[PDB]
C-alpha cells in the first residue's frame, strides 16, 4: 500500500524544516527507508522526516 | 555546585540530519 | 554552522542512553535546542544529549 505502519517510541518535536513532530504512541505510515537516519513518513495530514530510531516497524 | 539536571525524556539522539 | 557553542558550567557523567559525559570547562557544540531540558550536543566524537542547564552560550 502508501507504505510500513512504524509506532513511535518516544515524543520528537520537530527541530528543522520539513520534519514531523509526534508523540509516543502515534502510528506513522513511513513512506521511504531513505538512508540517513531520517525517513520519509506522514502523521496527521502532514509528511515530513522522522527520526529512524525513534519508530518500531508494526 | 550543581543544578539538577532537567527531567528526562528516556529518548535516542535523534540521528544527525547533517 | 554546526551550531552554537557552549562552555558546560559542571561537570556531568551521563546517566542514560545517549548522553553526553563532560567536565566545567568542555566546549560542546550545541546541534539543536530540543524542548524539554535535554539538547542535542556534540563533544569528541560523540553525539547526544546534553542537559540545558549545564551550558553557557559562549
Amino acid at each position: 500500500g502508501p507504505g510500513i505502519q512504524v509506532k513511535a517510541l518516544y515524543d520528537y518535536d520537530a527541530q528543522t524544516g520539513d520534519e514531523l513532530t509526534f508523540k509516543e504512541g502515534d502510528t506513522i505510515i513511513v513512506h521511504q527507508k531513505d538512508p540517513a537516519g531520517w525517513w520519509e513518513g506522514e502523521l496527521n495530514g502532514k509528511r515530513g522526516w522522522v527520526p529512524a530510531n525513534y519508530v518500531q516497524d508494526i | 555546585a550543581k543544578p539538577v539536571p532537567p527531567p528526562r525524556g528516556a529518548k535516542p539522539a535523534p540521528p544527525p540530519r547533517t
